[PDB]
């Protein structure tokens, strides 16, 4: 699902230490030079690391870079709330002849108790069924840090088709919220025994389920 | 004193074209290679293209091949990106970015990293006349003592949309989620209210959906 | 004097020098299903299935992960055999064998502990070689490196004879004479 | 299989089962290491490259002047003076010039005259310091005999890339089923960059001696600062002409670009890749650690099927022969039968192989392989394969004293 894969999110208390990895192949990270880029909220990307382990001037020594095999790591120590940002690994890929970025990693510097996501799952309304369309609504609210991964199940199998999911946005009380809509035709919704929504937050997974009958 | 300034982006329509430009000032522009890197709203960075120090070498992302064309004018220190036959998924903030190398070698690419970055330019590929929403009822049946019921505000354009409950009489317990852009260009959202389960069949809940771009004022009962 | 074991039933044999052949590689592009080779399901073959990055730059229309699989016919060149010694076909002579196996490797023999022998990291079979035996866990000697568009480079470990030998340092040295074995 | 085209090629030999072999890697040059009972490997230095060097001094080779001003004074009326005389951006000159009744003065003699001009610097060149933290050599390793001229090595097991710095001269390079090579490269004997500056003039780059750089007759500033810096010795580009009573024309010399280009006729040339510099002057004494290296198919069986020619055998610049063969058999991986017999009856091996212990790796039919052979002088036979369908090809090698 990405050419360079880095974990969607990572979190740590202030003053602690955190590392972000991204793994690739011999054709990119393995042989070429890995660079790291910091993107603060609503801001252009900024070069953090170059040549796998070198710092540009102005970048504090808290930031470090390392490379081993086909994976590279960025290390942030003496963590500060100012470090809260989206971090990207990038490098040239020789096989694909293409410059590639990592999926991104949202670093959150915890300043309040972690909060499990509250999840509400609605089936397609009858009015919609008599509009010949169908839509399942998965709603996720009040979770910290602001990073969840959503999944959709049929009756005992994964679902990827027709899934539009928003990205976590600041709640009024510094929590986060997100929503995921699954599109269906009434036949699909009448076929399966049940459809399920699976939210994953800080290693835990909350699952809700709705049945047609 | 290095600075890059993007420009030439706006609210364009699909099928058509656009030409982004970047102004460089602080270096020997004709000595470094240049990158175009775009970012969808609330998504990850996607490297678009790169051109070398003289303009003899160009590389493109497989998504923008045969549709985009990167070029440059060394004479006035400017970077051009020529995008024709646009799509929805080309909608992004487009950044131009200074390399560290000029790409004058075989060993250039493996050592390349984006040195200085611009500030970006919003390129929106919008393809829909204004449209009122279709409202549906999200109903509860059987959280111990609480239950959540809501309204699905499907397929509208553009932003924004306002939703109340019982004409402002109901506020505490209402959470209206930020909307999603679908695989078609229309917006959908949901608005939920959390009420005591006991008061379900004994209290009427009506959502008031107001869309002002079009003149849509639709109210819906939500009953189990 | 003549401490001697009689005929023995072979417990389990470990291969320590191995070879590969009929090595083949299939790779599909994205939205074109998983890759398939004939001898993928064959039991004499060690295989590796993974996902490699495909795009225009390496012969494909659309960007994304394609399915690659490589298969090589595993064969043994040098193996050691283990044997169980019961206090039944044993014979003392003068003028605890429930914890020991009779290990034989390239005309040299030891008596080794049961657990140690049963937990060594090499390809193995049980019973006896009537020809065509199934080799379990062939990945101990054959590894797959460099996930790549059209192929995947296999590497066979060299003879582990020296390592096995150096492992049997503090081990009970034995000896054999024909179909029997002289103890001490 | 590289190096075969390369003119400056070496053939370093091994021992019996040694551990270290010494080599010298020159840019554009190549070293073929052949150790006994080891696979033949190619070592070549592909990129010396400098970066983040500290600027030392910039010289100006094209200046301009504007808004000049003169001040005159009669005899017995003191020294001449302008306010722009103390300004560092302004270059000045004092001179005494004849005055009399004929130009405003009360008595005939010498009057004081001063003239100043505003010193701009249109173009400059910059010399940078070459610290060990700036060097980064890159060495390429390629085991002889693989599948098939360029670089696409990241996947190939026979080919590996390593990088070396003066503060990290040690590196190891895995070569798949061939083990791994070791490299301890002395960067001191690399090149005395402690007596060299890196000169940058309008996208053109050179390596110049420090003393020659210090003796350049041009205006100059040290290190560097934003806006407008202070130029020393402005008189190298600004001359004063023939003084009159109340004036003195000031003229800037033309561009000194071509002058410097000529002054740099024999200097080492550097390539430019953005903020990186890329040398082509190469010297690296390296110690190759070899005990972790190994032959692939020591215990393969021979190739029983037929080999055929794909290219007609050619002679390199060093007298060796390159052949390319196609193997139709599927009994791979197996060992390639390849020797040179001067007598086809006995097949008694003469000369030697360069590609030591050739091996087919693929079991797919019609594979390809390049063999390099070191024939004896005169007539012989290149013999590949076994039995009936073997290739026997007559060869001849010429003589000595180049």
């Amino acid at each position: 699902q990405s050419v360079l894969t880095q974990p969607p999110s990572v979190s740590a208390a202030p003053g602690q230490k955190v590392t972000i990895s991204c793994s690739g192949s011999s054709s990119n990270i393995g042989n070429n030079y890995v660079s790291w880029y910091q993107q603060l909220p609503g801001t252009a990307p900024k070069l953090l690391i170059y040549d796998s382990n070198k710092r540009p001037s102005g970048i504090p020594d808290r930031f470090s870079g390392s490379k081993s095999g086909t994976s590279a790591t960025l290390g942030i120590t003496g963590l500060q709330t100012g470090d809260e940002a989206d971090y990207y690994c990038g490098t040239w890929d020789s096989s694909l002849s293409v410059w590639v970025f990592g999926g991104g990693t949202k670093l959150t510097v915890l300043g309040q108790p972690k909060a499990a996501p509250s999840v509400t799952l609605f089936p397609p309304s009858s009015e919609e069924l008599q509009a010949n369309k169908a839509t399942l609504v998965c709603l996720i609210s009040d979770f910290y840090p602001g990073a969840v991964t959503v999944a959709w199940k049929a009756d005992s199998s994964p679902v990827k088709a027709g899934v539009e999911t928003t990205t976590p946005s600041k709640q009024s009380n510094n929590k986060y919220a997100a929503s995921s809509y699954l599109s269906l035709t009434p036949e699909q919704w009448k076929s399966h025994r049940s459809y399920s929504c699976q939210v994953t937050h800080e290693g835990s997974t909350v699952e809700k389920t709705v049945a047609p009958t | 004193e290095v600075q890059l300034v993007e420009s030439g982006g706006g609210v364009v329509q699909p099928g058509r074209s656009l030409r982004l430009s970047c102004a460089a000032s602080g270096f020997t522009f004709s000595s470094y290679a240049m990158h175009w890197v775009r970012q969808a709203p609330g998504k990850g960075l996607e490297w678009v293209a790169v051109i070398s120090y003289d303009g003899s070498n160009k590389y493109y992302a497989d998504s923008v091949k045969g549709r985009f064309t990167i070029s440059r004018d060394n004479s006035k220190s400017t970077l051009y990106l020529q995008m024709n036959n646009l799509r929805a998924e080309d909608t992004a903030v487009y950044y131009c970015a200074r390399d560290h190398l000029g790409w004058s070698s075989i060993w250039s690419a493996p050592e390349s990293f984006l040195d200085y970055w611009g500030q970006g330019t919003l390129v929106t590929v919008s393809s829909a006349s204004t449209k009122g929403p279709s409202v549906f009822p999200l109903a509860p049946s059987s959280s111990g003592g609480t239950a959540a019921l809501g309204c699905l505000v499907k397929d509208y354009f553009p932003e924004p949309v306002t939703v109340s409950w019982n004409s402002g009489a109901l506020t505490s317990g209402v959470h209206t989620f930020p909307a999603v852009l679908q695989s078609s260009g229309l917006y959908s959202l949901s608005s939920v209210v959390t009420v005591p389960s006991s008061s379900l069949g004994t209290q009427t809940y009506i959502c008031n959906v107001n869309h002002k771009p079009s003149n849509t004022k639709v109210d819906k009962r939500v009953e189990p | 004097v003549t401490t001697t074991v009689s005929n023995m039933a072979e417990v389990r044999s470990y291969c320590y020098e191995a070879s590969i052949s009929d090595m083949a590689s299939d790779s599909r592009c994205p939205t074109q299903g998983e890759a398939y080779l004939d001898k993928q399901s064959d039991t004499q073959y060690v295989c590796k299935r993974t996902l490699v990055d495909r795009g225009w730059g390496n012969g494909c229309g659309l960007f994304g992960k394609g399915s690659l699989v490589t298969c090589a016919k595993f064969a043994c060149s040098k193996k050691m055999t283990g044997k169980s010694i019961q206090p039944e076909n044993l014979e003392y002579r003068i003028m605890d064998f429930s914890d020991l196996y009779y290990l034989t490797m390239n005309n040299k023999h030891w008596l080794v502990h049961k657990e140690w022998f049963h937990d060594i990291p090499l390809p193995w079979h049980a019973g006896a070689d009537t020809g065509t035996p199934h080799w379990n866990n062939k990945e101990a000697l054959v590894e797959f490196k460099d996930a790549h568009a059209k192929r995947q480079t296999v590497v066979v470990l060299g003879s582990q004879e020296g390592a096995v030998h150096t492992a049997l340092a503090g081990a009970l040295e034995a000896e054999m004479d024909g179909a029997k074995g002289r103890l001490s």
